[PDB]
């Protein structure tokens, strides 16, 4: 199956001289959800804007649908009707006034008629929850509302791929809850979500399929299970797995879990493991 | 913050959906009244009619309108007092009609002001903007209205926060520290502005083009049949005020 | 400041607005063109603007014993130069009317001539003819803000004086009747306003 | 009158309607740092204002030597002088070109003469590990560093308590564990830390005392250890337990720790005492 959306060989370096992107590779398949992993500075950002041909390359491509992009003016549309964008800073795309008029603005972009914008704004809204805001002014939100009026913003337009870029930042834990359902709900839909963030715990609830990232590099990828029990592999990029199983791989190594077998995912199934454990 | 004070009355306010041709006509109908129509029957009229609406048909937080429909009281006493005061030959004494003018100018300015009230705090300065869609003005000066006044409220919250930190530091200890730190402010508020535009640029551009920025509004169209009403109500205070 | 809502009778009123609108027209041109070979000009406008407008509702001591808010003329005129701010100007005082009670819209016109036009032509005058006479940077700007100022406070003292001419004296006795009493608040305004706008000059050429 | 800083009975509602503060009372003790944990729109940054004079509550009072603050400036200098304010966003506090210039504005403030100042700066620098940074232009330097710039401008003028909003917010791994090294460096020099957060995993780092937060009210105050204990409670303001101390909690009702033991919290101590554990 050809890759949704893909990177081949990007290179990307910033009119300083240091490279953000390094001969970079990356399949984005079809309807799953890929976790860039990384810290701060990796350039995974980066690699996001040229997914959605904000940004162009010094070397490499990137494919859509097994067809490279081009950039003619009608080429860029139907990538960005193909693949949305969602920056960290929700302000930096809401130029609103109020809810609705914000979330119109991607429907009227893409040529559609008010009537088919309208219904579209409809759709988005009720699609996250915050149809009851559709009139509050756009400064009057908090930051959580702002995030999910940016996501309704792009939802708008109907894309294949949802490219969201460190979608938990400021969120408290009731707030990562709604977000983690609604994001669900739209891989449920079969929408293919591709986010970027530093947090392996966002990675460890909502991805498919992890990649990690550390100087403009992809540095390993696979499956979510497989990635995110990598104690090694992410020391290089310096993380650590999600906190349950880092503890569950540190009764590990003291010996109070078996080797080659059931690590704790759930944070009850790790205190279950506590009841064989006795004293010394 | 004292930026947001009356955008969130407006904002969250009763007569918030009610259709911007019905409002706008309210208040720059009468409006347009206070400064045409003779002060004494025509000014009174209009007052009591704009406060009609303003509490009759919106009805805004009152202890709210007391705090902002003030401060014009200070600028004004001072018009009157201008007007009832008189300069020449002998020198400074009493005007002849000095207190006939004051009372005139005092009246037809607490309308007018009235009026301005009215549509400051029922009905939000961007859906006024869109207003100026029907008279001529061009799409790219509405639109830069707009993000303006969306701008503004982004650029409020960072001054007040600057200010703070300042503060938090001495900054406001002297009066010289004082006019020093607020300037640093402004001279560090504006490439933060700057930044913001151009990180604007590229987010807009995920939803396809920058400029160019053509938006729905969900505003409701009223009834030619109380803009029939309304439309000579201020025919009928406009000569009985006249006369 | 301005001139207050409804302070001005509609036979003035229109007359000034219809002494401002060749230049706010002016101004409205230019940006157009602009915009049109730079799309992007639309943020960066409205950048400017609601920079002129937040820094205009900060809180600035006078040099003699009120308080104050900044009028950014000198330094609009400063650095976003003089058609650009005839037409922001009348964005700005759109929203000091709307949003702080300040303005006035029969009056805003009045106001526009004034501030947005006046102030930021004397500023820019002043600031050419200060710095090729040799005066420091922050010198000119000192003088730009200074008198721009003072200017903007000069034409509203007259457009009263037009409206309300003293029965005794004439034009030029409400001239000096407003003169007087505004210059008790406005002309220790202008000299810190002054002193305001040379530290951002200073500041923003360090960053 | 042992406590170094207090609050009580503190409301404030802005002049909008709502309590941000709602009968709150808390108290610092000296050389301690104190989690105020809490959801999103708990009043958490509006307790932080309160405890510098940046806001006048309606009612109630900031205590500081045991003795009660004042509102004069005589009175709001002495009080700043010994509270520092951090804010959460570094860009909503530099402001010189030049990071020398900036971390110099409070000494300056304070009256010391440019030799004293700069010995203050010098100092200050060396806090945060960036006296290397002294010359750059503080509008190039990276996200982490303008951070530490802000804290080594509020060090500068030597508070006895250093209040900081949201702290970590943004940080990864690393950068967390890095601001924590200097924040602990800070107080084993003496200081008292304040930092509000909603992360109870960064409660359990870097904690002596936490404080609940809901809607302006605290809900439990004291040990972060009882606190962060309390399953329940925590549960009333959208939490969980910081898992190290959860499990630890376990392993005292299942035995494997002593009654005595104090309880770990971290993943060090966590660790220390499963090489005492030993069955499987």
């Amino acid at each position: 199956m050809t890759p949704i959306l893909a990177a081949e060989a990007l290179t990307y370096a910033f009119p300083g001289g240091v490279k953000a992107l390094d001969d970079l590779s990356l399949a984005v398949p079809k309807g799953e959800s890929l976790a860039i992993l990384g810290p701060n500075g990796a350039g995974k950002s980066t690699l996001l804007l040229h997914l959605n041909g904000t940004l162009r390359p010094q070397s490499g491509r990137v494919l859509l649908g097994g067809t490279a992009t081009g950039h003619s003016r009608k080429d860029l549309t139907g990538w960005r009707r193909r693949v949305g964008l969602v920056l960290q800073d929700a302000d930096d795309q809401l130029f609103a006034t109020t809810v609705f008029e914000d979330v119109s603005f991607g429907p009227l972009n893409l040529g559609l008629s008010e009537a088919e914008a309208r219904a579209r704004v409809e759709e988005a809204l009720a699609a996250l929850s915050i149809s009851d805001l559709r009139d509050r002014p756009t400064h009057m939100l908090s930051g959580g509302q702002k995030r999910r009026v940016a996501i309704a913003g792009a939802v708008a337009m109907r894309p294949e791929v949802l490219l969201l870029d460190e979608p938990t930042a400021g969120l408290d834990l009731a707030g990562t809850e709604q977000l983690l359902t609604l994001l669900r709900g739209l891989r449920a839909a079969g929408m293919t979500l591709v986010f970027s963030t530093h947090d392996v715990e966002l990675a460890a609830a909502l991805a498919d399929r992890v990649a990690l990232f550390r100087t403009g590099r992809v540095l390993a990828e696979g499956a979510a299970e497989a990635v995110l029990s990598d104690r090694a592999t992410l020391a290089k990029v310096a993380l650590r797995p999600p906190l349950v199983i880092d503890l569950a791989l540190l009764a590990r190594d003291h010996g109070l879990l078996a080797p080659e077998a059931p690590l704790p995912k759930t944070r009850d199934a790790l205190a279950a493991q506590m009841a064989g454990w006795t004293r010394r | 913050m004292s930026i947001a004070s009356i955008d969130r009355v407006a904002a969250q306010g009763h007569w918030r959906s009610r259709p911007l041709a019905e409002k706008s006509l309210i208040g720059l109908g009468f409006l347009a009244l206070a400064v045409t129509v003779p002060p004494f029957p025509g000014a009174v009229l209009v007052t009591v009619a704009i406060l009609a609406f303003t509490f009759l048909g919106a009805r805004v937080p009152l202890r709210f309108w007391a705090s902002v429909a003030v401060l014009p009281l200070g600028f004004l006493t001072t018009g009157a007092a201008v007007l009832l005061i008189q300069i020449g030959p002998e020198g400074i004494g009493l005007a002849p009609d000095g207190p006939a003018k004051a009372a005139a100018l005092v009246m037809r300015a607490t309308a007018a002001t009235c009026c301005l009230l009215f549509l400051a705090t029922t009905t939000p300065a961007a859906d006024l903007l869109s207003g100026l869609r029907r008279w001529r003005v061009p799409a790219e000066l509405i639109e830069i209205a707009l993000l303006t006044y969306r701008f503004v409220f982004i650029l409020a919250e960072e001054a007040a926060a600057m200010t703070t930190a300042q503060r938090a530091r001495l900054g406001h200890a002297t009066r010289r520290r004082w006019l020093r730190s607020t300037a640093q402010v402004i001279a560090a508020l504006l490439p933060r502005a700057l930044t913001r535009a151009r990180r604007l640029e590229t987010g807009l551009g995920a939803r396809n083009w920058q400029g160019e920025m053509r938006v729905l509004s969900t505003r409701p169209p009223a009834s030619a049949r109380v803009l029939g009403l309304i439309l000579t109500l201020q025919a009928a205070i406009l000569a009985a005020g006249v006369l | 400041m301005h001139i207050m809502e409804g302070y001005l009778p509609v036979t003035h009123a229109i007359g000034w607005s219809l002494a401002a609108a060749p230049f706010v027209v002016a101004g409205a041109l230019k940006i157009r063109k602009i915009v049109a070979e730079r799309p992007e000009a639309r943020m960066t406008l409205a950048a400017a603007g609601a920079f002129a407008f937040v820094l205009s509702a900060l809180k600035i001591p006078s040099v003699t014993g009120s308080c104050s808010h900044p009028t950014g003329t000198g330094l609009g005129a400063v650095v976003f130069g003089p058609s650009v701010m005839a037409v922001l100007g009348v964005i700005v005082l759109l929203f000091q009317a709307l949003l702080l009670a300040h303005g006035g819209l029969t009056t805003l016109g009045a106001n526009a001539f004034s501030m947005a036009i006046v102030g930021p032509w004397v500023a820019f005058g002043v600031y050419k003819l200060a710095g090729k006479a040799g005066a420091s940077m922050a010198v000119a700007v000192f003088l730009a803000a200074f008198l721009g100022d003072l200017a903007t406070y000069v034409t509203t003292s007259l457009q009263l004086a037009l409206a309300y001419p003293d029965p005794a004296s004439g034009f030029l006795g409400a001239a000096l009747k407003f003169g007087s009493v505004f210059a008790l608040t406005q002309i220790p305004l202008a000299i810190a306003e002054g002193f305001l706008t040379v530290i951002v000059v200073d500041a923003l050429a360090g960053k």
